[PDB]
């Protein structure tokens, strides 16, 4: 039978009807970081200005200097008739948790 | 205490004064309940 | 039956402490109240008794409450059994509340074991697999589709 | 003593769900001897929107739980009367719920009148007013319309809620059906106390 | 160890969302998780004043008469609708346990 299951359409939510948190998760923050040091490991191209010896604090002063280039898409429902409606948040108009 | 419920869903709703869920209004009943114990008029008449 | 509720054993005297609100709006703790907690359990022959109070009725089976109260007091007396078992350094309640809820959330009271899993989840075959027995399991999902 | 117990809280729970007696209501006595002689008890009671609810109690010694024949001709004479039915209340005692024939002779007078609910309940659900336990929270019904914006709200379909029996007793004071919300208002030893909205399911019986 | 593992099988599955509900993969199991949304590594013990007071010793320390506005009736009317209720609710549960 038809196996492969039809494309979605992404049904992005207006910004001024998000209903998720305008802070990030401990979660999230931490997926940001990690990917982003990533990121810095493969090209290392930043706009931050002071200088880091690692990726890691180069990712860590992006997120908390709110200059990081991600976007957090929080995927909150799949319609059976092909929308995926998600949200996203922009890491740097966003609440930092404590990250110590 | 009005608005203490939106800590459950964000600050663009509180803004908005949308419509809050019942579930949540019962959610923030104990903070609720407390700020009004320490933050009452005879606790707070030295602070500005 | 020559006398007493069937189902019970023993049925002793303990004291128990209350709290109640007096007529100056003070709550007070009342230590003179004596209670009979028996040896067994039925709620329904218990509350056939006219020596003793229907609606506030305690039992520690969940059966028990399952039966004659509902979905929602057995997931009341579920918390309050694990509660009972942990003792005094026992979790948090969040952690009791999470095994009430998954135990009840079908609306009748489903286990730990591979039957209560089947009866929650269905569907996910490798979940169920992973758990008890993969043959058996596999069987059934294949023929099932 | 499950008989004293259901004379007054039979009538209490016609009156939690909020219907009108239609006879006058007879004394425990006489009321014991209809059980015990013509094997049942009939209470008739008024709904809001006209509809007729009969409940009957059949008595543990009666002829029409241990014969599958007289139960079949009491409830096939019953629902061909010319009443406004809408729910039939068949109050047995706890053993004769596992009577495969009695409960067969049920779910065939239900296949038969498809738009009549008929419901065939144990002593003990009559035996308490069930809504003022203590261990049992506060159930109300809430209405379609109510239920449609919170679960649009939620992004949610009506089987991802939990659900809940129609045969569960508070639900049965309520008068709950299957498709319907119910929200429970709960004690909660973390936040004080809760809300949670439930899917009524089918009867288990 | 037989206990932990049937345990840990039937409730791995329950996972918050992002409306702080528990679900298995869309099927809720809390509308809210320990139906106050918080950690439990985020709570402090802290003492309710109002609950054993009595309703002239609550009306001696809350009530505010300093201001003789309608407000301080209305502020203190919320301290004993709280207190009540606080009583009421826990008093239920003293009563099923």
């Amino acid at each position: 039978g038809f196996v492969q299951a039809s494309s979605q359409t992404l049904v992005i939510i207006p910004d001024n009807e998000r209903i998720t948190s305008n802070v990030l998760t401990t979660f999230e923050a931490t997926r940001l970081v990690a990917v982003r040091a990533q990121q810095l490991a493969i090209n290392g191209s930043t706009m931050l200005k002071k200088k880091y010896s690692s990726p890691i604090d180069i990712a860590k002063q992006e997120l908390f200097n709110r200059k990081i280039p991600l976007l957090v898409m929080r995927c909150i429902k799949v319609t059976p008739e092909g929308q995926k409606i998600v949200e996203i948040w922009n890491p740097r108009e966003m609440g930092i948790p404590l990250l110590d | 205490c009005k608005n203490l419920p939106y800590v459950f869903i964000n600050n663009i709703q509180e803004r908005l004064q949308t419509p809050i869920p019942v579930y949540l209004k019962r959610a923030a009943s104990l903070m609720r309940m407390l700020i009004r114990i320490e933050l009452a008029t005879v606790k707070t008449l030295n602070i500005t | 039956t020559i006398r007493g509720i069937p189902g019970i054993k023993n049925a002793n005297v303990v004291k128990l402490m209350r709290h109640r609100v007096d007529a100056q709006g003070k709550l007070v703790r009342l230590d003179n109240i004596y209670a009979i907690k028996t040896n067994g359990t039925n709620i329904f022959g218990a509350m056939l008794d006219d020596n003793i109070d229907p609606y506030t009725i305690v039992s520690s089976s969940i059966g028990d409450t399952m039966e004659l109260y509902g979905i929602e007091a057995a997931r009341q007396k579920i918390i309050s059994e694990i509660r009972t078992v942990m003792g005094d350094k026992g979790p948090n309640h969040r952690h009791l509340l999470m095994y009430a809820d998954l135990m009840t959330r079908t609306g009748q009271v489903t286990s730990l074991e591979k039957a209560g899993l089947n009866a929650r989840e269905p569907s996910n075959v490798l979940l169920r697999m992973a758990l008890s027995s993969p043959v058996q399991v596999l069987t059934d999902a294949a023929v099932d589709s | 003593m499950a008989m004293q117990k259901l004379f007054t809280y039979i009538y209490e729970f016609i009156e939690y769900r909020k219907m009108v007696l239609l006879e006058e209501k007879v004394p425990y006595d006489k009321f014991v001897q209809m059980v015990l002689n013509t094997g049942f008890f009939r209470i008739n009671a008024e709904t809001l929107n006209h509809g007729i609810v009969s409940v009957f109690i059949f008595g543990a010694n009666g002829k029409y739980v241990h014969h599958g024949g007289d139960m079949r001709t009491l409830l096939t004479n019953t629902l061909n009367e010319k009443k406004h039915y809408e729910e039939l209340i068949l109050i047995v005692d706890k053993p004769v719920l596992s009577k495969k024939n009695i409960l067969d002779i049920i779910v065939e007078q239900r296949a038969a009148n498809p738009t009549i609910v008929i419901n065939i309940y144990p002593y003990h659900l009559f035996c308490i007013n069930i809504p003022k336990v203590s261990a049992i929270p506060k159930h109300k019904l809430i209405t379609q319309e109510e239920a449609q914006e919170f679960l649009g709200r939620e992004y949610l379909q009506p089987q991802d809620l939990m659900q809940i029996s129609a045969s569960d007793p508070p639900v049965v004071w309520l008068g709950g059906r299957p498709g319907d919300f119910v929200q429970i208002e709960r004690p909660s030893e973390t936040a004080m106390h809760a809300v949670v909205i439930r899917f009524i399911t089918k009867s288990k019986i | 160890g037989y206990a932990n593992r049937k345990a840990i099988f039937g409730l791995q599955s329950c996972i918050v969302d992002y409306y702080r509900r528990v679900s298995i993969d869309t099927r809720l199991v809390q509308q809210l998780y320990g139906e106050d949304g918080l950690d439990a590594r985020q709570l402090e013990t802290v003492r309710f004043e109002t609950i054993m007071l009595s309703d002239q010793e609550l009306e001696d320390k809350f009530k505010y008469t300093g201001i003789q506005s309608p407000l301080f009736e209305e502020e203190f009317s919320r301290l004993k609708k709280d207190r009540d209720k606080y009583r009421q609710i826990f008093l239920n549960v003293e009563n099923f346990n």
